[PDB]
């Protein structure tokens, strides 16, 4: 009602790899390619919230 | 349609039905009955034109 | 600009009591005050009475 | 989905007619008053004072007795036995009368409204002023202030006695009281549509010539888009085409 | 809006209402000047010759204006909703709203939708927006079946 | 029926029709009872302005049933068979009937 | 006036006619016959197994 808001000007994204010798990390991309093992996080909460 | 903007115009008065009078000394006031009145500019309707 | 239509948009987006419950509580009052008066007496008779008999 | 804010002209008007006042004559002039000379004098005494001016001064509602106040409309409760008009709004609002009876509505005294020579009359049909307080009050211009504030509303009270009238006041003149009162002040007086079409002189103050005045309303004119929005976007113009290549090869 | 843009006039039975008299005047032989005309007894010295000096003695009315003004009171003002309708002091109605009786002694304002109301809109009048259209004497689907019966 | 609830008023050329001509009067410093009021050379007088007392003269007429008669008049009325239209005591017509005279 | 007395006060009368008011029957007779109605509905049987 009184204040004013926010105004965005700009937006970047930054992002930061682990410098990784391109021998093992074909390695580890040929591993976590497999169909047998895959990233799977659960929700810290875990619940239905009503 | 575009109404009159209550907030964002000054010199802009609330007038009620009871009070306005468009077309006076010509037609009935507040009922169809026989012409009441003095000819008189116009107050009610705000310009939206011109 | 924005701010002009910031402003603009920011204003534009804005038992009387029947006497049939008053007759049914003095009732139930009365009724309760009777029996609460009459355990009252059973109460205090028993005091007395064990004070008697020691004595 | 293109999405804006236009803005069509002055020229734009979408109804064909009035809005305001569209019962009245085409011709008939508001009540007003228009400072001229009248002749006078045994062997020409003409003065120039607000003669003839409120020529026009229609007096619809009535009251029980005029005062150096107000009309005084009714009698009240003993504590306040007089009752005047608020000459802010309830003066004489323009749709009430008396009776609201044609006949046996002979009324001691009437009343009205009318405009001071300041604004420049106009017709009746096309007319408007735009209220200055919600009680419905007309418009009502403050008073000319050099730079310091405007004060309360300009109203001035005019009173009319016939001519005729035989019983002295008491041993005094052939004059008398029996009279209207009329509120006159002056308005924000504008025509949003319509446009004189007879002007018998030349000049547009208020006169007794001005007052013929017969103004047909404004010629319709409609503005919208176009249809299919035709238009809207460039086409066929080898100036600036526009484009759907593939992102690849561009 | 209404599409006016003439007078229109009403005029006496009469062909004029001007009721002046006059008598006819005969200027002699000499110099149109102050006094020579003689009226001579050739024409109504007396009564007769009536002439309307100045113009013809019509009144306005706006033909236009009142049509719409009447189409939009019958079909659009009466069939508000029962609260902005009054009632006239002198005039009882019984208690009831759904009676008829009830619904036929309020009155409404022509203050209310009128000529000048969202001039130049397809505004359909948002009190009456929730109120059952098919109760009309426009229903032509309607009085088609109630005339069937009779009268 | 014609639809019609808003009575349709004719009014005068002039706006208002009047012809009473009054006087101004400016009451003056003491009671506003029936003396005391007096005029003043400030206003005209003789032929001072005129005021209409008491609303607009006018005249009115029931618009909507107006053309709904004129319709019936125009139509069917004047087509009526012969046996009921009646000649003028006052005028003469041919004998025969087939004829626009 | 309050009155209904012949008087010169009450030879003001404006009155408006009443308000038409059509009544005939439903489009399709909707009405005349119970459908969906528990309490009487229709039959149409063998009459020798009923």
């Amino acid at each position: 009602v009184d204040g004013a808001s926010v105004r965005f000007d700009s937006v970047n994204l930054y992002a930061t790899f682990f410098p990784m010798a391109h021998n093992t990390a074909s390695t580890l991309e040929a591993m976590l390619r497999n169909d047998t093992h895959d990233q799977s996080f659960n929700d810290y909460l875990s619940a239905a919230n009503m | 349609r575009q109404v009159v903007d209550e907030i964002n115009y000054k010199d802009y008065k609330a007038v009620t039905l009871p009070f306005q009078h468009n077309n006076s000394g010509f037609t009935g006031y507040l009922a169809p009955t026989m012409r009441q009145g003095q000819p008189y500019p116009a107050n009610f309707p705000y310009p939206l034109i011109g | 600009a924005a701010a002009a239509m910031t402003a603009t948009r920011l204003a534009s987006s804005y038992s009387i009591i029947a006497e049939e419950k008053l007759l049914a509580l003095l009732a139930e009052l009365e009724a309760l005050s009777r029996q609460l008066a009459a355990l009252t007496q059973q109460v205090s008779e028993l005091r007395e009475q064990q004070q008697q008999q020691n004595k | 989905d293109i999405r804006g804010v236009l803005d069509r002209g002055p020229s734009f008007k979408p109804y064909s007619g009035t809005a305001y006042n569209s019962l009245a004559p085409k011709g008939a002039p508001n009540p007003s008053q228009w400072e001229t000379k009248e002749k006078q004098g045994t062997t020409g005494g003409v003065q120039q004072e607000k003669d003839v001016t409120k020529t026009f001064g229609v007096a619809a509602t009535g009251g029980i007795n005029i005062t150096n106040q107000g009309l005084l409309l009714g009698t009240d409760e003993t504590a306040e036995n007089g009752k005047k008009d608020i000459y802010a709004d309830k003066t004489f609002q323009p749709e009430p009368q008396v009776g609201e009876e044609n006949w046996q509505e002979n009324e001691a005294f009437y009343g009205g409204r009318a405009l001071k020579k300041d604004t420049k009359m106009k017709p009746c049909y096309g007319s408007f002023a735009r209220p200055t307080n919600e009680k419905g009050g007309q418009a009502k211009f403050k008073p000319v202030n050099e730079g310091e504030q405007p004060k309360d509303l300009d109203i001035d009270f005019a009173y009319f006695d016939v001519p005729g009238g035989s019983p002295p006041a008491g041993g005094s003149g052939e004059e008398y009281k029996a009279d209207i009162i009329l509120y006159t002040e002056n308005v924000n007086l504008e025509t949003p549509d319509t446009h004189v079409v007879y002007k018998p002189g030349t000049s547009d103050n208020s006169s007794e010539i001005n007052l013929v005045q017969q103004s047909m309303p404004n010629r319709p004119n409609y503005i919208g888009f176009r249809d299919n929005f035709v238009g809207l976007m460039y086409y066929n113009s080898t100036g600036n085409m526009g484009v759907l290549a593939g992102q690849a090869s561009q | 809006g209404v599409e006016d843009e003439l007078p229109n006039y009403c005029f006496p039975l009469n062909g004029t209402g001007t009721n002046s008299t006059y008598q006819g005047v005969k200027i002699t032989n000499g110099n149109d000047g102050a006094e020579e005309s003689e009226w001579e007894k050739d024409d109504a010295i007396s009564r007769q010759n009536q002439i309307c000096k100045g113009n013809v003695y019509a009144m306005e009315i706006n033909l236009q204006a009142n049509l719409w003004k009447s189409f939009l009171y019958s079909n659009v003002a009466l069939y508000l909703p029962d609260s902005y309708k009054y009632t006239p002091a002198n005039v009882k109605l019984p208690a009831n709203t759904n009676t008829y009786e009830y619904m036929n002694g309020r009155v409404v304002a022509p203050s209310l939708v009128d000529a000048y109301i969202n001039i130049g809109a397809r505004w359909s009048l948002d009190p009456m927006d929730n109120v059952n259209p098919f109760n009309h004497p426009r229903n032509a689907g309607l009085r088609y079946r109630s005339m069937l019966l009779g009268n």
